[PDB]
């Protein structure tokens, strides 16, 4: 499975 | 930031003319993503030829594997050919059974 | 043996010509079990190994919509980092993601990793005890701190220790047919005169796995560098693999070279050498 938690960009 | 492909053309099992087998040409190395792949057969493009889904290497480096089912013979010549922005003109391999 | 999952991800920009070219490939060890592609007309994440299609229609959506936000992610941040790299927005560019897991044999985490690239240069990575950063230059420092600040690395690793360990502890019990294999490599030398005087020694390697495996050649037992040819390793497209090495050799002297392939799957070190009568 992929992270699923959404990041904040760069 | 740019690279220039690497290209290898060879057969999933060792050749034996008439039997079935996979004609391959491996292109790893190359940066950007933007590539041109044909395979051919006595200089006419292979129309049915699939491909892995684009990946990359340690240093960031892009591979990619077409691959075609044929039957090896002794008349006819396979190459696989290559445009990339780092090639002036599309690159063209010939395959050769011991490679 | 060891075992280890990875997801790998492209984004390029198309300028004019629509979004980002976005494409997700994942693997276990050095097979690949899934895909995303954007121009696919699926628009989904598809399986691409047996034993992942077994996995029911909760599976395929979560990852589908999950593996489409990373792609949003890429779709800022392209616009992004060309600013904090001062480029025009009439160049292609391209965002690069590696990050997985490994695994030992009873399954306990080995390893996390993370690792940005940037037009195919290191960006931001990870570092390997999952809690600091390693940005490449200035500009990549600016992200690390805005990461530094929403705590990305605590939540990052809940997955790279957590998630990711259990899932492929799951993924390698659903094909454990497939993935526990190890084939060693089938192994020949070749001979073809260049000449009447010199000839090429080719030393192969055929469908072995994993893709790990190491070529060297011997003059007299000494490591010949000189006239060494060695291909990257390549797939022969069934999930095994392929390599040959090549040295370029007096031609009557052919006894004196000997070609070593160590392998996983190989319980000594096989020594091969030319054999004239």
């Amino acid at each position: 499975v992929v992270v699923g938690a959404v990041g904040v960009g760069k | 930031i740019q690279r220039t492909p690497k290209i290898q053309v060879y057969s999933r099992h060792p050749a034996e003319q008439g039997k079935s087998n996979f004609l391959n040409c491996y292109v790893s190395g190359f940066h950007p993503s933007d590539i041109e792949v044909d395979l051919l057969k006595n200089g006419e493009r292979i129309e049915k030829v699939e491909h892995s889904d684009l990946s990359f290497s340690k240093d960031w480096s892009f591979y990619l594997l077409y691959y075609t089912e044929f039957t090896p013979t002794e008349k006819d010549e396979y190459a696989c050919r290559v445009n990339h922005v780092t090639l002036s003109q599309p690159k063209i391999v010939k395959w050769d059974r011991d490679m | 043996g060891s075992h280890s999952m990875r997801y790998f991800f492209t984004s390029v920009s198309r300028p004019g010509r629509g979004e980002p070219r976005f494409i997700a490939v994942g693997y276990v060890d050095d097979t690949q079990f899934v895909r995303f592609d954007s121009d696919a007309a699926s628009q989904r994440m598809e399986p691409r190994a047996p034993w992942i299609e077994q996995e029911g229609p909760e599976y395929w959506d979560q990852e589908t919509r999950n593996v489409k936000a990373q792609s949003q992610t890429d779709r800022v941040d392209l616009g992004t980092l060309r600013g904090y790299y001062n480029q025009s927005e009439a160049g292609s560019h391209t965002i690069q993601i590696m990050y997985g897991c490994d695994v030992g044999s009873d399954g306990r985490f080995l390893r996390g990793y993370r690792q940005d690239a940037y037009d195919g240069k290191d960006y931001i990575a990870l570092n390997e005890d999952l809690r600091s950063w390693t940005a490449a230059d200035m500009a990549a420092q600016i992200t690390k701190r805005k990461w530094e600040a929403a705590h990305e690395a605590e939540q990052l690793r809940a997955y790279l220790d957590g998630t990711c360990v259990e899932w492929l502890r799951r993924y390698l019990e659903n094909g454990k047919e497939t993935l526990q294999r190890t084939d060693p490599p089938k192994t020949h030398m070749t001979h073809h005169p260049i000449s009447d005087h010199e000839a090429t020694l080719r030393c192969w390697a055929l469908g072995f796995y994993p893709a790990e495996i190491t070529l060297t050649w011997q003059r007299d037992g000494e490591d010949t560098l000189t006239d060494t040819e060695l291909v990257e390793t390549r797939p022969a497209g069934d999930g095994t693999f392929q390599k040959w090495a090549a040295v370029v050799v007096p031609s009557g002297e052919e006894q004196r070279y000997t070609c070593h392939v160590q392998h996983e799957g190989l319980p000594k070190p096989l020594t091969l050498r030319w054999e004239l009568s």
